[PDB]
């Protein structure tokens, strides 16, 4: 429960979101696992990438094997039959045709394998990068671990390949509001420390940048710099001071 | 080729022209001083546009890089040379009909044309729709903060290694033949070089599965107290029912691969 | 289409290629980077810049106290790109070498069709007429290996060259996912300097 | 034409190699550009501060 709290603190979301809604997130995550359960079990088209590795490899061998029944410019395709039918003084010419015709069929397959094996290393190094960042930590690269703000990931094995289970965070429902980038109280700007200044129409509010949670503007909420004419978009307000009622009693 | 009249002007001693890639295109007629050109006859690839054979039984051919007049010549079926032939920018399409609507891409054809199977029912060839459009209400005084969130789980699948394979160049070229074994050797070190190249791949595959997985120092143990604050992790952790430590989601992944 | 060198057309036409680049450019302005992750939420552009000075260790008071100098400095920066691209044609060095290398591959391949390759001629029709078909098969065999090996050389050169582009297409896809749909903290990734 | 065919499957393999490149080129221009869900519209009010 605290390891989750360390990970909401990396997307600009304060700690109070998690423990105030610990039951909704738990059921949302448990239902998310069940969606992967049905999606993997129903259709077999999800494993497209790992299937094409075997089929491309199996197509290379069957091409290579079927090349052994070709004359390649000679009169036959059997090593034993050409020796019996034709004299060895002139069978060497015919068996020479079953050298270049078969040696060139092997160097073609080897060259295709060396190029194809460079693709896998470029994908094995990318998978090693994800297992070092997306599993052993939290990543701030946008659209690296799934579309959205990232939380964690889990690795799973596969036949000649690896399968990840990313866990992202996506906002759902938005609301219109009215904003002003600065606040003026005593002829001076009142830039907020962390967040923007919003108003529903009557009272201005300050809130964080990814989840609606307004607060009354206080002296702790803001830092002051400059006068009240340079900034464009200024809107007046009153910033309450917590010290004066506290010092009153 | 296809002879035609030409507007090119030769020189009064000149016989026939050529091109950049040393190809003959302009030939002067011997008797008459008229100028003739050369155009190669039409050719291209033949493609078949079909839906799933489980669903329907109707096809539509696509003759590529050809004007829609040279069709019906061919040389299959005779019926596939009519029925509202529709010209595309990538070739001549026979067996489909033009629609003024816009839909998502189903089968690529070329130059922004997609075929599908829609309802009675036939094969259509529309222009793809680049998603649904949108417009944001931008202003100098507006802001939008979301009020509720979601947690989702996607899936990313990558390959790590292929199957290690070694091929003996001695046995493959000359399999148990005294005359062939000696004649192969005088070619030199072709056989020796190939068996050293395929060893470099086979060593590299072990290194690939070492870097992706073996990044942990000590094997850890799953605690027996599974109180994880509400989260249910039993679907991904190992299940002691099988003799192996294979989990449940891994079990489906192995069966889907043939 | 002269000797079987067909060229297929690309699926994405160049008219609607600019439609994507008029959409990624129109979500960067108003929505900021929010449309990369979830749903696009409109932000004033003066406030969208203020989110981006806050990622390089610079407080918010720098921008709105100097909003007129930065606006003219950015507008003059676009004009410098306008003259630099229009004057010289040597800026597009990288995209030019792709076409020229591909063009030399075909012209090498086409000019190989006028070589005897060990035979007595280089014309398929002429060798059949002059020499008897019992022995013209030996001569036309020389115009098999001499032309088949000239094709596998070109294909192998194309497969190696096509691996370079994917290594550059995946790098460009990484920049469009980080440098456009967000702000990057990788030093010297998006130009020399704080991004 | 007949003498070429007895060489085997060299012609068939090369036409399967070049279609692997041609499919891959369409995948490249799909990944770089098509990363946006919905096409957005430029607002008419161009007051960008
Ligand atoms: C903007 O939000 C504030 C904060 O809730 C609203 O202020 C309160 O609104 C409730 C609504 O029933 C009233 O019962 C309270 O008396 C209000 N507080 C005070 C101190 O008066 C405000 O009404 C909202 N304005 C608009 C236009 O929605
Ligand atoms: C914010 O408050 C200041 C302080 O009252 C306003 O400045 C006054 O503006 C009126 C006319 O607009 C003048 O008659 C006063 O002399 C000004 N007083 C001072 C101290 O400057 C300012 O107009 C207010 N701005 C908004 C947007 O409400
Ligand atoms: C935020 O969204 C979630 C779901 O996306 C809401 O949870 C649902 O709430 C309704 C009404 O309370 C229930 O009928 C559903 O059963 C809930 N779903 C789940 C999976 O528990 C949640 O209520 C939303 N937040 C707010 C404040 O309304
Ligand atoms: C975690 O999810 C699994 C999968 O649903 C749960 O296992 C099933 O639980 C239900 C009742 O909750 C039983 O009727 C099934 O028989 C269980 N499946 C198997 C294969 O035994 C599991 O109970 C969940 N974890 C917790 C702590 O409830
Ligand atoms: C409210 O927001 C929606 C989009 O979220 C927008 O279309 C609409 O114009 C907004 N209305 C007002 C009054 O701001
Ligand atoms: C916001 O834009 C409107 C559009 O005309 C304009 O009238 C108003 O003065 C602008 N306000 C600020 C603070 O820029
Ligand atoms: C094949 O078609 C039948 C009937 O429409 C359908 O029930 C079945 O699911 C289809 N199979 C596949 C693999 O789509
Ligand atoms: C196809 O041929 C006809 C008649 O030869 C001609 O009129 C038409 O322009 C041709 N199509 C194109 C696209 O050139
Ligand atoms: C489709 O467009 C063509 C050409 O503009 C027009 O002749 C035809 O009537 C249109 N059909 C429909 C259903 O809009």
């Amino acid at each position: 429960a605290m390891q989750m709290a360390y990970r909401f603190n990396g997307i600009g979301v304060t700690q109070n979101v998690l423990y105030e809604n610990q039951k909704l997130i738990a059921n949302q995550f448990n239902s998310a696992i069940g969606k992967i359960q049905d999606s993997l079990s129903s259709t077999a088209s999800a494993l497209g990438k790992l299937q094409d590795v075997v089929n491309q490899n199996a197509q290379a061998l069957n091409t290579l094997v079927k090349q052994l029944s070709s004359n390649f410019g000679a009169i036959s395709s059997v090593l034993n039959d050409i020796l019996s039918r034709l004299d060895p003084p002139e069978a060497e010419v015919q068996i020479d045709r079953l050298i270049t015709g078969r040696l060139q069929s092997l160097q073609t397959y080897v060259t295709q394998q060396l190029i194809r094996a460079a693709e896998i290393r470029a994908s094995a190094n990318l998978a090693a990068t994800k297992m070092s960042e997306c599993v052993l930590g939290q990543s701030k690269r946008v659209d690296f671990c799934g579309k959205g703000y990232h939380l964690m990931s889990f690795p799973q094995s596969a036949p000649h390949g690896v399968v990840f289970l990313h866990v992202t965070y996506v906002p759902a429902q938005e609301k219109n509001f009215t904003t002003a980038p600065a606040i003026c109280h005593d002829g001076k700007a009142h830039f907020p420390r962390e967040g923007v200044f919003v108003s529903n129409g009557t009272h201005w509010f300050v809130t964080q940048r990814n989840f609606y949670e307004p607060q009354i503007i206080t002296t702790d909420n803001t830092f002051v710099s400059g006068n009240c004419d340079v900034v464009i978009g200024i809107v007046n307000n009153t910033v309450y001071d917590p010290l004066q009622p506290e010092l009153d009693s | 080729g296809v002879l035609t009249e030409s507007n090119k002007k030769f020189l009064p001693f000149q016989q026939f022209g050529r091109d950049i890639a040393d190809t003959t295109d302009a030939v002067r007629d011997p008797q008459t001083l008229e100028i003739l050109d050369i155009t190669p006859c039409s050719f291209g690839g033949v493609s078949v546009i079909t839906p799933g054979t489980n669903t329907s039984n109707e096809v539509a051919v696509l003759y590529q890089d050809v004007n829609c007049t040279e069709v019906f010549v061919a040389i299959w079926r005779v019926y596939s040379t009519g029925s509202n032939v529709f010209q595309t920018r990538a070739g001549c399409l026979i067996g489909a009909e033009h629609v003024n609507n816009s839909y998502e891409c189903d089968i690529p054809i070329g130059a922004g044309i997609c075929a599908s199977y829609q309802t009675s029912q036939s094969i259509i060839a529309y222009t793809m729709s680049l998603g649904a459009e949108n417009s944001v209400a931008y202003s100098n005084n507006s802001i939008a903060i979301p009020t509720n969130f979601t947690i989702s789980v996607t899936t990313e699948i990558l390959p790590v290694s292929m199957t290690k394979t070694s091929v003996d160049c001695t046995m493959y070229i000359c399999g148990d033949s005294t005359e062939c074994s000696n004649l192969l050797l005088q070619y030199g070190s072709f056989c020796t070089q190939l068996n050293r190249a395929l060893t470099g791949i086979a060593v590299e595959q072990d290194k690939n599965t070492q870097e992706v997985f073996a990044q942990v120092k000590q094997i850890y143990k799953t605690p027996p107290i599974k109180d994880f604050g509400g989260f249910n992790f039993s679907q991904i952790l190992p299940d002691p029912s099988k003799p192996s430590k294979r989990s449940f989601i891994e079990d489906l992944l192995f069966n889907k691969v043939t | 289409k002269f000797n079987g060198l067909t060229v297929l057309p690309p699926l994405l036409t160049d008219e609607m290629i600019a439609q994507y680049t008029s959409a990624l450019l129109a979500g960067t302005i108003t929505s900021g980077w929010t449309f990369g992750a979830g749903a696009a939420l409109q932000i004033p552009f003066a406030m969208q810049m203020a989110y981006r000075f806050n990622g390089i260790g610079v407080t918010q008071n720098v921008l709105y106290e100097n909003q007129k100098l930065i606006a003219n400095q950015f507008n003059s920066a676009i004009g410098k790109i306008q003259d630099s691209l229009s004057s010289t044609a040597s800026a597009l060095g990288k995209l030019q070498d792709v076409v020229n290398q591909n063009a030399q591959a075909l012209n090498t391949l086409v000019k190989q069709l006028s070589s005897n390759f060990g035979a007595i001629s280089s014309v398929l029709n002429d060798i059949l007429s002059r020499l008897d078909p019992p022995e013209a098969e030996v001569q036309i065999d020389r115009l098999i290996t001499g032309r088949l090996q000239s094709l596998q050389t070109y294909v192998t050169q194309q497969l190696i060259r096509a691996a370079e582009i994917r290594a550059s297409a995946n790098l460009a896809a990484t920049k469009m996912s980080e440098c456009v749909l967000g702000q990057s903290k990788r030093v010297d990734f998006c130009g020399k300097g704080y991004h």
